């Protein structure tokens, strides 16, 4: 990453502070984060990457040919194997957490 | 004290259903059901029964390629492998045709789909044929650059100048 | 008319079969697999996803503005927490593994 | 038999060092070491020592945002914020400096680098001035669409 330049912008962080997240079967749920069983404080972190924008230029990403193709950066999602809760039953379910950015194209027309 | 289960224990009472992630270990003969925890990437319960026991991880084989993993909670879940999609009327997995020359990718081939193309329109063309690419723009040279081809419904244009 | 295509062409898997891997820490390390403690199989599986390759196109990336722009399409790491071996110990430590494919500009001089 | 810990049981015989994950319980005075694992995300035994126990998980705060949590295995490693990269010269998390119009991006303000920019070359220009933008490479017009503003170090040209 040299002078070297991303197309997207992008800002990735630490997520211990998670309490809801999307089942990867698409069901919305839950997570866990005091937990304070044991005197202890246990968490759940996540590694979190969503978009500084849709359009970090007027254009959309970053340096597509403008001329051709629209362009919106847009974020991608991963799947972890965390703990959830689906009301009263609370097991280990797979969470689709935010983990990059990156631009999309469309042709116009003419 | 409605019976959810509609099973009920000798004694009468109503019968201790084994949630998600619990399958049936002892049944509710004498006593109460007996639950315990399916195995990871093993077995899964996904259902709430005092009959039903912990299932076994439905496996991926050939074409099956895995889409969402065993948990106890939910089983896996496979899908055509990358290169293919799940025919409707073969229940197998056939391979996405791809865009041949002269033409390029409209959607691609997802799960149930197979890719689409289109022929590439009047100032488009494709270099090859693949699931993946769609038609690109033709260069323009200029009006100063000399034209040497000319962009085709399969090939870009080519150019030079002094 | 999604009828939108990807810059950087991408390939995503579930990896069970994961044997090495890299510490966040940056120390080499590798993970468990068969694990057949207790006639089980257990088993980690991972959501890995990487590059179809790095020029999708001549000039690179897929639709930037080749003219003033070199691109190139690298492979984007992420974190899991996992079970690891550093030779005799084995613990959870967190695990470098690829999670998407996007495109990186270079200006060009003149 | 040779002792790797270097402490022996009064018995005469070596110590069991607690390894990664695992602190000293009760050292090995009359009887042998008692390891415990760690609590996760509170202690830690980043070391296999017959006397140190279950250290606490680094915290985070003010301008320490986190980069490693902790778990039993090894500690968590805080870094500077989103904004900022740690000054060898202050100890402290000094703010990224921002690339000013007629300037770009060249490397990212890093955990122990600052923003570095670049006077925008011929034909590039800034826009604002931030951490985050580059120098774009300026319009160039055409035949029809008369030339109105030139291209400047610090502003795109425009036409129509």
């Amino acid at each position: 990453h040299m002078g070297e330049f991303s197309v997207c912008d992008s800002v990735s962080v630490w997520v211990g502070d998670k309490t809801t997240a999307t089942d990867i079967k698409g069901k919305e749920v839950t997570v866990l984060a005091e937990v304070n069983i044991n005197n202890s404080v246990f968490r759940q972190y996540f590694f979190e990457t969503k978009c500084r924008a849709s359009n970090p230029v007027e254009s959309g990403c970053r340096g597509i040919d403008s001329k051709h193709w629209n362009s919106y950066c847009t974020t991608t999602h991963t799947f972890v194997k965390a703990l959830t809760t689906d009301e009263k039953q609370a097991a280990w379910r797979f969470i689709r957490i935010d983990t990059a950015c990156v631009c999309v194209l469309s042709r116009k027309a003419t | 004290e409605t019976c959810s289960t509609g099973l009920y224990t000798h004694s009468g009472e109503c019968c201790k259903a084994c949630n998600l992630g619990e399958g049936v270990a002892q049944p509710c003969g004498a006593d109460q059901t007996v639950c315990e925890p399916c195995l990871d990437s093993v077995t899964f319960s996904d259902v709430v029964s005092a009959t039903e026991p912990c299932k076994p991880c439905t496996e991926c084989l050939g074409l099956q390629s895995m889409s969402a993993p065993c948990v106890e909670a939910d089983d896996a879940v496979c899908r055509c492998a990358y290169g293919y999609y799940q025919d409707e009327e073969t229940g197998h997995c056939e391979a996405c045709s791809v865009c041949e020359v002269g033409s390029g990718l409209v959607f691609s081939c997802q799960d149930k789909q197979n890719t689409v193309c289109e022929e590439c329109p009047e100032g488009t063309y494709s270099d090859e044929a693949n699931h993946v690419d769609p038609c690109l723009p033709c260069t323009v040279c200029e009006d100063t650059e000399r034209q040497l081809r000319e962009c085709t419904p399969w090939a870009d244009a080519e150019c030079e100048h002094h």
